């Protein structure tokens, strides 16, 4: 076993979850809902699709908006989150459609983006 | 950071692929930092390889995105960066633009050398 | 009109007999810290650098008058670099005050009152990115022909449209 923090974490959207099972991934989305026990939530990407986030301990911090999480793709087409961070949008909005287009670009020609 | 650690060292000037580089800039998230009487070292992570090291001579708190520009160094065959300046992002679209800037830059020169 | 410094230097720009204008985005690398400010005439317009009379009074040759006060002004030479090339350009008060994020008089006071802060201004302004509108023309001096570049406008960057243009160029260019 090796720590996932020191691996090439990929960046993807909700729609690609079916082809990256068990590998580390990086997910960007806007918060949608929180399971009432504070142990699950769901994010959405530019296309509007959704992916679920699972955790290990209850969350004592309220989180909303664009969310940044990293984890391992489980067998249920889900993300087993290890860490999360939330951007700052206090002065500008995040053009999430532009980021989705950029992410679509990376996997089109990975030679220039190893 | 994925392509920096893969750079060759010849006659004091580092090369990547078919292009030379001496001054570079990247964007990532701080992971940890320590204080020294003469300089500071940050572990900048951009989620495509292990946290690189950047050194600045005489502090941004952790988990913050930043943009850096500096020089590439090798010491005991270990890659590192010496940074002229480090600036936290304010608009979060900067790194989304940077992701496309990188693919444009490291793709335009390739055909020129062809 | 979108241009790249490499194409500017390699597509026959500025070599003509007329001042050509172009706009591009690039990062500021170096700022000339000395020989930037020259005392100027209190009148509203004069294409003349005042001359000192060494008695608390100044004279202007173009208008042939004398006043007891002078106005500071800015001429800045700066190097702009991109992912493929670099270029030298010169900035007057309008663009210089934008890039330095200060007015001419305040910087003039600072240089003669606080030199460390004067340097820090250039330091902070260094490595920033702006959208540059520049014009280039050939000037003949002592029988040498060379291109001089002057900055028209300085503004911050449009990240969204910049990314849209980049992605459109990438998709279009590759598929050719």
């Amino acid at each position: 076993m090796v720590d996932m923090m020191d691996l090439p974490r990929s960046r993807i959207n909700a729609g690609m979850l079916a082809q990256f099972i068990d590998k580390p991934v990086c997910f960007v989305g806007r918060l949608e809902k929180i399971h009432p026990t504070g142990k699950m939530f769901i994010l959405s990407d530019g296309e509007g699709k959704n992916g679920t986030i699972e955790l290990m301990e209850p969350l004592d911090e309220e989180i909303s908006g664009i969310v940044e999480v990293v984890g391992r793709v489980t067998a249920k087409a889900t993300i087993l989150c290890t860490s999360y961070v939330q951007f700052k949008e206090d002065s500008h909005p995040f053009d999430l459609g532009l980021y989705n287009e950029a992410v679509k670009i990376i996997h089109d020609f990975p030679q220039f983006y190893p | 950071i994925s392509q920096l650690l893969s750079a060759t060292l010849v006659d004091e000037v580092f090369r990547i692929g078919n292009v030379e580089i001496s001054q570079v800039t990247i964007v990532g998230i701080i992971r940890h930092a320590e204080k020294a009487p003469t300089n500071i070292v940050y572990k900048i992570d951009d989620m495509t390889a292990a946290p690189m090291d950047v050194r600045q001579w005489v502090v941004v708190p952790p988990e913050t995105y930043v943009k850096v520009a500096g020089h590439l160094r090798s010491f005991q065959n270990k890659k590192s960066l010496v940074a002229f300046k480090i600036m936290p992002l304010e608009d979060m679209n900067e790194f989304t633009t940077h992701i496309l800037e990188v693919i444009n830059a490291h793709m335009v020169l390739s055909k020129a050398n062809s | 009109n979108w241009k790249t410094l490499y194409e500017v230097k390699s597509e026959n720009l500025g070599q003509g007999d007329k001042p050509d204008y172009f706009s591009s985005v690039a990062t500021v690398v170096y700022l000339r810290k000395e020989n930037c400010m020259y005392q100027a005439c209190p009148t509203q317009d004069c294409n003349k650098k005042v001359i000192d009379q060494q008695n608390g009074l100044y004279r202007c040759e173009k208008c042939d008058t004398e006043f007891p006060n002078f106005k500071y002004r800015m001429i800045l030479s700066v190097n702009i670099a991109d992912f493929q090339e670099n270029q030298w350009v010169t900035c007057f008060q309008e663009s210089a005050e934008a890039i330095l994020g200060q007015n001419a008089a305040y910087l003039g006071e600072l240089k003669d009152k606080n030199e460390q802060a004067f340097e820090e201004v250039f330091q902070n302004a260094n490595f920033r990115s702006f959208i540059f509108r520049v014009r280039v023309k050939v000037e003949t001096y002592n029988d040498e022909s060379r291109i001089k570049a002057t900055v028209m406008d300085v503004k911050p960057v449009d990240y969204r449209e910049y990314g849209r243009r980049l992605v459109m160029s990438i998709r279009r260019s590759a598929l050719m």
